[PDB]
């Protein structure tokens, strides 16, 4: 099976420099050419390069160019991408495409994204606070637990609820900003049984400051 | 590239990992202590150098 | 360089309804143009490749048509499924573009919400910060208003958020986030969340006056 997963993302500095990757799996690497195609907060898709299947042929939006150097190690299957005077305008999340043969001439493939924010901003990792209904009959059956994630930057960070053994009634609001520090909220409604009984917990992950941590939820049982 | 600590933290309800750059070991704790803080975690605090990891436990 | 250009750019369709989405190309493209559906925040999907052909997991209800200059998608019975994004693309020749995107809102039957409020952590506290919120959830339209009333007096040091639509149950949600200090939310005490939608003609209204054990 076709996986695709890009890696090195993360807070870099206007004028630095940054490598991503691509792992290429469950396929063939190197009968294929490869695509890197990022996306901003407001977009759409915006190609960036193309390697063909053995290194000799590559292209380069206009963008980019001079920057940026695709490169492949079919060997041990990875995509990559040096990208090197990181201006604020090459914030975007990058994916790692693959082309396709005839007759999809078309981007096959995608990976999952990597994002990469440059800023001169601090790496800020977030405070994790629970949000316990506690002692309030709430219910049609079903009581709304939440987690609250505060102060960080850069974006993103990952809720999921359990290890994500509950796909259940699950709501990431997206992070706004204070003062250079995003803050989300993550709710999930579970029924009446467990809130207690069962643990509910909230996995935190905050890759530029690899931050995973879990928060249990406990009646907050005054 | 600084110089890269890590807490590993398992409190009552907050078990997990973080992370810092920093110049020493006791610049590493005293901004932990504050990352503990915010979050609520109150506890005896290690340390172990080959790893350059700080431990807080409940 | 081409240029795609996607047209309309946004649409609301009820269910079970015919839509259709444009695709300009700025110079021929024969038939090198995709469509790649990103639902709420995933990677996207290959749709239709060629100009019109449906790619693995696409029911026939998706049809792609065009041929050197104008492309179209046909979703002829929308659903709650297709909520997303559809970008295309033309690979003819680089620079390798993509249109704009165009956004498909699911249309639908209202519904009122549920609000909750959650009052400060003790960790939150712990540190001397005090946030409070209140979560409105699965309504239908996106329009609400939420008024934060202290004792029973009201503020600005609000802080909230939108969901993309629930894309099984076309619905959104909200989640308001009210932030004194600790010694703020202190020297106050009963502490509501006040919602009104054109589901009730009375604002919905959530509570809690600090009980402290």
């Amino acid at each position: 099976d076709v996986q695709l997963v890009e890696s090195g993302g993360g807070l870099v500095q206007p004028g630095g420099s940054r490598k991503l990757s691509c792992a290429a799996s469950g396929f063939t690497f190197s009968s294929f050419g490869m695509h890197w195609v990022r996306q901003a907060p407001e977009k759409g898709l915006e190609w960036v390069a193309y390697i063909s299947s053995g290194s000799s042929t590559l292209h380069y939006a206009d963008t980019v160019k001079g920057r940026f150097t695709i490169s492949r190690d079919n060997p041990k299957n990875t995509l990559f991408l040096q990208m090197t005077s990181l201006r604020s305008e090459d914030t975007g999340m990058y994916y790692c495409a693959r082309w396709g043969n005839y007759p999809y001439y078309a981007m096959d493939y995608w990976g999952q994204g990597t994002s990469v924010t440059v800023s001169s901003a601090k790496t800020t990792p977030p405070s994790v606070y629970p949000l316990a209904p506690g002692s309030a009959a709430q219910t049609n059956s079903m009581v709304t637990l939440g987690c609250l994630v505060k102060g960080y930057f850069p974006e993103p960070v990952t809720v999921t609820w359990n290890s994500g053994s509950l796909s259940s009634g699950v709501h990431t609001f997206p992070a706004v900003l204070q003062s250079d520090l995003y803050t989300l909220s993550s709710s999930v409604t579970v029924p009446s049984s467990p809130r207690p009984s069962e643990t509910v917990t909230c996995n935190v992950a905050h890759p530029a400051s690899s931050t995973k941590v879990d928060k249990k939820i406990v009646p907050r049982d005054c | 590239a600084v110089t890269t600590y890590k807490l590993v933290i398992n409190g009552k309800t907050l078990k997990g990992e973080t992370t810092t750059k920093a110049v020493d070991a006791e610049t590493a704790e005293k901004a932990f202590k504050q990352y503990a803080n915010d979050n609520g975690v109150d506890g005896v605090w290690t340390y172990d150098d080959a790893t350059k990891t700080f431990t807080v436990t409940e | 360089n081409i240029v795609m250009t996607q047209s309309p750019k946004s649409m609301s369709m009820s269910v079970g309804e015919r839509v259709t989405l444009t695709c300009k190309a700025s110079e021929n493209v024969v038939t090198y143009v995709s469509w790649y559906q990103q639902k709420p925040e995933q990677s996207p999907k290959l749709l239709i490749y060629g100009a019109s052909n449906r790619y693995t997991g696409v029911p026939d209800r998706f049809t792609g048509s065009g041929s050197a200059t104008d492309f179209t998608l046909t979703i002829s019975s929308v659903q709650a499924e297709d909520l997303a994004d559809y970008h295309c693309g033309q690979g003819n020749s680089y620079p390798y573009t993509f249109g704009g995107g165009t956004k498909l809102e699911i249309k639908r039957a209202d519904a009122a919400p549920t609000v909750s409020i959650f009052p400060p952590s003790s960790e939150q506290l712990t540190s001397g910060g005090a946030s409070v919120v209140c979560f409105l959830n699965n309504f239908y339209p996106k329009d609400i208003n939420v008024k934060w009333k202290i004792d029973s007096e009201r503020q600005n040091g609000v802080l909230n958020s939108w969901t993309d639509q629930d894309s099984k149950d076309s619905t959104y949600s909200m989640s308001s986030t009210l932030t004194l200090t600790k010694d703020e939310y202190e020297r106050h005490n009963s502490y509501t969340c006040e919602a009104t939608h054109k589901t009730s003609t009375s604002p919905i209204v959530k509570s809690f006056n600090r009980n402290e054990c």
